[PDB]
């Protein structure tokens, strides 16, 4: 009688399903990228990297670095106003 | 050396932190500084799509950018008690415009 059915040769389904184009994708895109990702720019060694790193950190939202930034622009044309009167 | 020259070069200096200290680690969350010029970034985007809306919208976007930040930045420039603004010097701003 009849031995011919679908399981003996499969081949179909090897291919044929979706996820693969997704599973092959993310063997190549994941395998070595970090696990979390690093902090926001913290130093980049100038001196006033470490500036940023108390202030004006990505996480800071805070009105501090602004403060400072600004701060400095105000003894520049002050003094200046001694310098020119 | 001269004043207005002076001026010229703090406005460079505000806009470079606006992409290296305020772009931190350049995050593919974005920092919460950075929000900001994400937000700009959109909001002008969707203005000339709307305004022009051509293919050439965003062709004419880089022009319509600077002209945004520089007037962004000359604003807050002009609101320090001892520092005077380059759009001040209406000349630089009138030839702009006529230039354009």
């Amino acid at each position: 009688v009849s031995t011919l059915i679908p399981p003996k040769v499969v081949s179909s389904k090897n291919i044929g399903s979706a996820p693969n184009a997704k599973r092959i994708a993310n063997v190549v895109h994941f395998y070595k990228s970090l696990p979390q990702g690093p902090a926001p720019a913290i130093k980049a060694n100038t001196r006033l990297a470490r500036y940023k790193a108390k202030y004006f950190d990505g996480d800071n939202a805070s009105g501090k670095p602004l403060w400072h930034f600004a701060l400095g622009i105000i003894a520049f044309g002050y003094s200046m106003e001694y310098y020119f009167h | 050396l001269t004043t207005f020259s002076l001026y010229t070069i703090i406005v460079l200096l505000v806009i470079t932190s606006l992409y290296t200290l305020t772009n931190n680690n350049n995050k593919i969350i974005g920092s919460r500084w950075l929000i900001s010029q994400e937000a700009i970034y959109d909001t002008i985007m969707n203005m000339t799509k709307g305004q022009i809306g051509g293919k050439n919208w965003g062709l004419y976007f880089p022009m319509i950018f600077t002209l945004f930040m520089f007037i962004f930045i000359a604003n807050l420039i002009s609101m320090i008690p001892y520092s005077f603004a380059l759009s001040a010097h209406l000349v630089f701003i009138i030839s702009l415009s006529i230039v354009i």
